[PDB]
């Protein structure tokens, strides 16, 4: 997921703009986001937000809105038991169990029900589970009296005020979550997000393995109220962001370091050449209009290249297979650009996948490791270029065998097809760099590929009077079988011909398609 | 200091949905509109909510048997179906009333048209406002903060 909030000064007509972009599976059924507009006599609200839940966390209106994207904040503690005699060890002596018989139905293959047993132990730490592998892990999960949820995002998107906004957030009921803010005002805000249990040693990775479930020494007991968390308002650069990077650049320049919080809130891991993209694109750029802001959003750079290929190119037109010559001068020729016509994005991927691994977020093979005071432009370079010509050999084969040549077009391997519909891709994968991203599955047996993740619902807000908004949901507003609403929006995508999102009430009765009159009698 | 445009007051009731199949949902009061938004995600993605809402009631495996069941015992084992009519007691009483209508737009969507709604999760209906605080509640805490897999010590979740 990408988040943009950038202030006044920042644009040319002086109004905040805000990118919502979160990125979910295209697939699993509660993570499908849904796209509506609330209007009552006292508030407004527009926007998306997953299947299921009553309140709109991609919101906003004709004052403000926010964003969200996924922060890991780790909210929950799993503790390694040391059973012992029908108990556990704990701070010496053995102690027992919690237990309490439950039970649930399972439905039978003949639509019948039969009645099956479930113990349910805990220790003080929380509920046990045994893993296949016999590990006996108890699981304590921070903020489970936090009943407001629902109701603190509601009256966060309602606020008539950042000051109200903030009081809202300062409830701790989300347990998660990056959330960046921005309206008419002019305030813009950045928040590391969630419930937090407060401990005395211990950084993220140890907090994040199996903790020991023998002392009190680990045991929590609180957490940290709003104030102790990684936040940004209205800073010298003009804007916020945050691309699912650890919140060390959530605008520039800095306005904190990693020192100034404990060690067990985010990690310290190189950001995602995304992240990094993300940064460039709000820093390098003045004047923004909306629709310059709406442009940068599409941006789909093969980051990765710019750091590999300078060292890569060289390194192969040295080898003596005519093959991996040329494929060394159809990637040199190449823009870099993740673009339906590229002949070359493919191979590239292929290769990246040796060199970064699978996920592309390796850094062994850098020459120039990546670091904070350098965080948009490292790492760099090729460690070993002997190797990474070896690796460009796999990936020629690689290629081929998936896509049946070395220089198939982009979007004729990479395609979105809803329904009947079949549009040609662009962009992809964010650890390469692409900021607009769609993660490409593997291909078919003809090498078509298709986005099981990336960009599902975006939108870009202009915070003048009256606000202008744009948007698209890949995978349309409904997924009931039947329903014409499910590939409606995928061609456009393809061509990033964006909605005018209708907030005002002329603009939503001259689109009507259908009206629903309803009444709710309690 | 230039003033927003006028809020629109609503004098009826009703969805005005667009070509794209977003729904415009005007109420005169909140619950009004919250029942209004229940109603439209029913109409739009009805099956999956019910069977989300079945899971989240702990009902998974009664429903559907074996594949639902390991998020059964995973959300029985947490408590989080009866942590959820904890949660629902413990709204604030406005807040409730709205989560109640909610559920009310869903049931009543279902019931004026039950073709809309796949056999398999007419069983789930009626749904409450605990249901919604359910769902919610293992979202948040139960698949965001805390899954399973990193409990239990597996995989991660469908992509690929």
């Amino acid at each position: 997921s990408n988040s943009w909030a950038v202030a006044p000064g920042k644009t040319a007509n002086g109004n905040a703009l805000l990118l919502q972009n979160p990125h979910l599976s295209w697939t699993t059924d509660y993570f499908t986001y849904y796209e509506a507009h609330l209007v009552t006599p006292d508030f407004e609200i527009y926007g998306a937000t997953q299947i299921g839940l009553p309140v709109i966390r991609f919101a906003f209106n004709q004052r403000m809105g926010i964003t969200n994207t996924v922060n890991g904040m780790v909210g929950a503690t799993n503790y390694r038991l040391t059973l012992q005699d029908g108990g556990y060890l704990y701070d010496g002596q053995v102690r027992p169990f919690e237990r309490r018989q439950a039970s649930y139905r399972l439905r039978q293959a003949d639509g019948t029900t039969v009645d099956k047993p479930l113990e349910i132990r805990s220790s003080v730490h929380g509920p046990v589970f045994e893993r296949a592998d016999g590990t006996a892990v108890a699981v304590r999960v921070a903020g489970l009296d936090r009943p407001g949820m629902l109701e603190q995002y509601f009256d966060m998107i309602t606020a008539d005020s950042f000051d109200d906004y903030e009081a809202a957030l300062a409830r701790m009921q989300v347990p998660t979550f990056n959330i960046v803010y921005a309206d008419r005002e002019g305030t813009i805000n950045y928040s590391f997000n969630g419930v937090a249990p407060k401990r005395a040693e211990g950084d993220i990775a140890f907090w994040q393995g199996l903790v020991p479930g023998d002392s009190s020494r680990y045991l929590w007991t609180e957490t940290h109220p709003l104030d102790d968390l990684p936040r940004v308002t209205n800073p010298p650069g003009g804007f916020v962001q945050n691309s699912n990077d650890p919140p060390w650049t959530p605008t520039w320049p800095v306005t904190y370091t990693p020192k100034d919080f404990p060690s067990y809130l985010a990690p310290q891991t190189p950001h995602s050449l995304r992240a990094q993209q993300s940064v460039r694109l709000m820093s390098e750029n003045d004047d923004l209009t909306l629709e310059r802001f709406m442009a940068l959003q599409l941006s789909h750079r093969a980051v990765m290249a710019d750091r590999t290929l300078p060292d890569l190119i060289p390194a192969a037109l040295i080898d003596p297979d005519p093959e991996v010559q040329a494929a060394a001068r159809l990637l040199a020729a190449w823009d870099r650009e993740f673009t339906s016509d590229s002949r070359a994005a493919l191979l590239f991927e292929e290769w990246a996948r040796l060199f970064a691994g699978q996920n592309f977020a390796g850094q062994a093979g850098f020459a120039t490791p990546w670091s904070l005071d350098k965080p948009v432009s490292t790492p760099y370079g090729v460690r070993d270029p002997k190797a990474a010509v070896d690796q460009l050999r796999t990936a020629i084969a690689n290629t081929k065998r998936k896509y049946g040549a070395i220089d198939r077009p982009f979007g004729d391997a990479s395609r979105m097809i809803l329904n009947d519909v079949n549009v040609p891709g662009a962009a992809g994968y964010g650890n390469l760099g692409s900021f607009r991203v769609f993660t490409w599955s593997d291909p078919d047996e003809n090498g078509v590929r298709t986005p099981v993740h990336g960009e599902t619902w975006v939108a870009m807000i202009e915070f003048s009077t009256p606000v202008r908004a744009y948007g698209l949901m890949s995978y349309g507003n409904s997924r009931q079988p039947g329903t014409t609403h499910y590939s409606d929006q995928i061609e456009r995508v393809s061509r990033a011909d964006f909605r005018e999102l209708l907030l005002r009430r002329e603009q939503v009765e001259a689109a009507v398609q259908e009206r629903t009159p309803f009444n709710f009698k309690p | 200091p230039q003033a927003p445009i006028a809020a629109y007051k609503p004098r009826s009731n009703e969805i005005l949905w667009d070509g794209y199949g977003v729904p415009h949902i005007y109420g005169v009061d909140a619950p009004s509109a919250f029942y209004g938004y229940g109603w439209a995600q029913a109409r739009s993605h009805g099956d999956n909510i019910l069977r989300l809402y079945g899971e989240a009631r702990g009902k998974g495996a009664e429903y559907w048997g074996p594949d639902y069941e390991q998020t059964t015992v995973w959300l029985l084992t947490n408590g989080v179906p009866e942590r959820a009519q904890q949660w629902y007691a413990q709204q604030s009483p406005d807040f409730r009333a709205n989560l109640d209508a909610f559920a009310a737009g869903i049931n009543a969507y279902a019931q004026q048209n039950p073709d809309d709604i796949s056999p398999d999760v007419r069983q789930v209906l009626p749904v409450s406002g605990a249901d919604v605080v359910a769902h919610a509640h293992r979202l948040m805490n139960f698949l965001y903060v805390a899954s399973p897999g990193r409990t239990l010590g597996q995989g991660d979740p469908p992509d690929l």
